[PDB]
């Protein structure tokens, strides 16, 4: 541990193309295991891992049947919210949510997620205490108070506390193995030129997971640069991560300076230089 | 609030002229989720194109990646044509194949 | 296993 299941919940209406479009996405460790997605050609609860391939029918049956009435329920809850703003019809709409739990290595709950966005504005959260509800306007205080009244949030700690946690220790032991697979990045520095003798050293970190990861280019042993160029990690499209971080340098002193990469799946930080052929 | 999508074009590997790869581009970042994305070949949209599914990060900002396999040589050029309501002309990301 | 959403 610590471990976390979450599922996020996407619904955007979309008038004169139909129904809201409406999809259900689980993560396990951030990893995507489940999805659901009612623009699929049967829309259904999918297996996105092959260690979920294990469930037998009646798993896939139940959840379907969950995103399906939850479907229906945020198609009418596009409507509603609609009204809470007295906004006019016929535009795009669009609802989020992420909600799910962490727990420690000990099995207990360390935090649960329950958090609502509206056309990608923060809405309605459920607090730490597993009680209260935080409302970031007066519509979102509308749904505040029904669910105050409903008791929603005993119901939905009882999901965090209970289902969400055990479900996910559920899911753990069939992913175990393949969710703790690590790959260690591949690093090289590559070296361009630049007007005024001066070169741009870029060190590249390929093929590694998962996507955290630390390049820094030091001049001397500091670990130092401050101005560098870095670009965001990026998927490679077959599963892994890619990232790269340069500095301008002058001609002369490219072999002062020196990249690191660390990576959870090293050994020990990778460390590199220029290496003029 | 929208928030206009992050662009990035590359391969998946190396480019190693007359080898096959795949060419990427990557949008994140962007709200709402409606975008258009083509991959081009000498100013030309490709029509083999993919994308992944889609999906949104902590933030409530979307992102995919459209690809396609390509083979890339010395004189080909590539690049991403990226349309999304925040922005005010499509946006074009050329590839380099060393970025 | 997904939770059942409540109607706001």
């Amino acid at each position: 541990g610590p471990h976390s299941l979450r599922y996020f919940v996407t619904a955007v209406s979309r008038p004169g193309l139909g129904e809201p479009r409406y999809m259900e996405v689980g993560y396990v460790d951030d990893t995507e295991f489940v999805r659901f997605d009612s623009d699929a050609e049967n829309p259904r609860y999918e297996p996105r891992a092959r260690w979920m391939e294990q469930e037998g029918p009646e798993y896939w049956e139940r959840e379907t049947q969950k995103a399906k009435g939850n479907e229906q329920s945020f198609r009418v809850d596009l409507r509603t919210l609609l009204g809470y703003y007295n906004q006019s019809k016929g535009g795009s709409h669009t609802i989020q949510v992420i909600s799910g739990c962490e727990v420690g290595s000990d099995g207990r709950l360390l935090r649960g997620y329950q958090q609502y966005a509206y056309d990608g504005r923060d809405y309605i959260a459920l607090n730490e205490d597993l009680k209260t509800w935080t409302a970031a306007d007066m519509a979102a205080l509308i749904t505040k108070h029904k669910w105050e009244q409903a008791g929603e949030a005993e119901r939905l700690r009882a999901y965090l506390e209970g289902t969400c946690v055990e479900w996910l220790r559920r899911y753990l032991k069939n992913g175990n193995a393949t969710l703790l697979r690590t790959d260690s990045p591949k690093a090289h520095v590559t070296h361009h030129s630049r007007p005024e003798d001066k070169v741009t050293l870029r060190c590249w970190a390929l093929g590694f997971y998962p996507a955290d990861i630390t390049l820094t280019w030091q001049l001397n042993g500091e670990e130092l640069i401050q101005d560098m160029e870095l670009v965001e990690t990026r998927p490679a499209g077959d599963g892994t991560f890619q990232k790269w971080a340069s500095v301008v340098v002058p001609l002369g002193k490219e072999q002062y300076y020196t990249c690191h990469v660390y990576h959870q799946g090293l050994p020990e930080p990778l460390t590199l230089r220029w290496e003029p052929c | 609030i929208q928030r206009t999508p992050k662009i990035q074009v590359y391969s998946r590997h190396p480019a190693e002229n007359g080898k096959s790869n795949f060419l990427n581009c990557y949008v994140s970042g962007f709200h709402p989720s409606d975008i258009e994305v083509d991959l081009l070949k000498n100013g030309e949209r490709i029509e083999k194109v993919e994308h992944s599914d889609l999906s949104f990060s902590k933030d409530w900002s979307f992102y995919l990646l459209y690809y396609t396999e390509f083979t890339p040589t010395e004189k080909d050029e590539y690049a991403c044509r990226v349309n999304h309501v925040t922005l005010s002309q499509p946006k074009i990301v050329k590839w380099d194949r060393d970025m | 296993a997904v939770y059942n959403f409540a109607t706001m």
